């Protein structure tokens, strides 16, 4: 374990990252109000300090209405909240199959991590009228 | 049994990079501020210059 | 600069009318009707509490809001 | 609900300031009247006492604020007849951020470990001025030595932190 450490000991190069972070006002039984944010988009993983995800639905004049997608009760009046960047998306390939997996697409039946390499949105716009066939079989 | 194993194992690493991480720390710490200082100040901003 | 004359100038207007914040014990009614009072003023109210008016009627405080009493 | 009232009224002062084109003077006084306010808290309750007349505190308003600028004086007169005097700390505080957006100028605060030198901090308003779009910055820095002998810069909302999320970075791609 101490060969595969140090080759990403050494593999990995530092560097400095953005966050466009805010800050909350309101935090209440599952849902945190929150300044700033001001490019943050409508439905989009947004993640707090202690590491606990939640998603923007409401975007307002000063405020974003984020619902948090884990326990809140860590989670305070002032605490930073940056912005991830992506809409929600679950983790979707052949490697889910035969395995437990809470909606955030995180396994949870505890026997390793899912092994996926591409994820798809989880609100994506539905098949046409002409994509349709007749149901047959 | 076999899956434990693998996760007794991965938890191992766990525990252990944890301890190695608040050492890390401690050792860099401890390092000078003087020289270093004016490193990391003309080094950011060279940085941020990249980026 | 002229902050602090400004900061001045408040200070003297409330020490001028300092004799006014008796507030601390007694209330000034805001709105009237329907057998509901709010009373601004009443900063040691107890929740429940019996109150007189100017009349002698008695009133009961139940919400000890922030800037009123009802 | 009451920051975006407070921009209402932060955002018409500042197009009569824009308009009358005597906007030192009108920036200049709101923050001597932001300073001032935030000195004393208890003017506010004050203003709020119910025996005190319309005119007496209008009076008082006039007597105490007699040399603040006139579209100032109106605003807060205007103000106090709205019974929304409990509103001008945060009006005046968006007041002076919306004022810096026709200035140009940005506020940035920088958390460092070791105490900067003017230099670097004039190399580093300029290199992100010309980055976010000022004509000029402004640095506030701070003395708490958590970072690991580093500085992280605040510019409003995006933050560019480089001290210890090297070593956490470190650890979370190593987990």
């Amino acid at each position: 374990i101490s060969a595969l450490i140090k080759q990403q000991i050494e593999n990995y190069e530092s560097q400095i990252q953005v966050s466009d972070v805010g800050t909350v006002i309101q935090v209440g039984d599952g849902i945190a109000r929150a300044h700033g944010l001001d490019n943050v988009m409508s439905g989009e993983l947004v993640e707090f300090a202690n590491g606990v995800m939640g998603m923007a639905l409401n975007l307002e004049e000063n405020n974003v209405g984020i619902v948090i997608l884990g326990p809140y009760t860590g989670i305070k009046e002032g605490d930073e909240v940056r912005r991830t960047g992506r809409i929600m998306e679950v983790p979707v390939g052949e490697a889910l199959i035969g395995r437990v997996v809470n909606p955030l697409g995180q396994p949870v039946d505890g026997l390793g991590p899912v092994e996926t390499t591409e994820t798809r949105p989880i609100e994506s716009p539905a098949p046409g009228v002409m994509d349709r066939r007749s149901v047959h079989e | 049994i076999e899956r434990e194993k693998e996760q007794a194992m991965a938890a191992l690493r766990e525990q252990v990079a944890s301890l190695s991480v608040l050492i890390a720390s401690k050792v860099i710490e401890k390092e000078l501020t003087e020289q270093d200082q004016r490193k990391l100040i003309e080094a950011y901003i060279k940085d941020v210059q990249e980026v | 600069i002229r902050a602090e004359e400004i900061s001045a100038l408040i200070k003297q207007q409330i020490e001028n009318y300092e004799s006014q914040i008796q507030v601390s014990d007694v209330g000034t009614v805001i709105q009237v009707g329907d057998g509901i009072a709010r009373a601004h003023g009443l900063d040691n109210v107890m929740s429940g509490e019996l109150v007189e008016f100017a009349n002698g009627v008695m009133g009961m405080a139940l919400n000890l809001e922030e800037n009123n009493v009802g | 609900n009451q920051e975006v009232i407070a921009k209402r009224y932060a955002s018409a002062l500042f197009q009569i300031a824009l308009e009358q084109g005597q906007l030192d003077r009108i920036e200049e006084d709101v923050r001597a009247v932001r300073q001032a306010l935030a000195e004393n808290g208890e003017f506010l309750s004050l203003l709020s006492y119910p025996k005190l007349s319309l005119d007496q505190k209008k009076a008082l308003i006039a007597e105490a604020f007699a040399g603040v600028s006139t579209p100032v004086q109106n605003t807060l007169l205007l103000l106090l007849e709205r019974h929304r005097f409990g509103l001008v700390p945060e009006l005046a505080e968006q007041f002076l951020a919306l004022v810096d957006d026709a200035r140009g100028i940005a506020k940035a605060v920088a958390y460092s470990a070791r105490p900067l030198t003017d230099e670097e901090l004039r190399a580093l308003s300029d290199v992100f001025a010309q980055k976010v779009g000022k004509q000029t910055l402004e640095i506030e820095n701070i003395i708490d030595p958590e970072l690991i002998g580093g500085v992280r810069l605040r510019i409003g909302n995006r933050i560019y932190d480089g001290s210890v999320s090297g070593q956490l970075e470190r650890i979370r791609r190593q987990l």
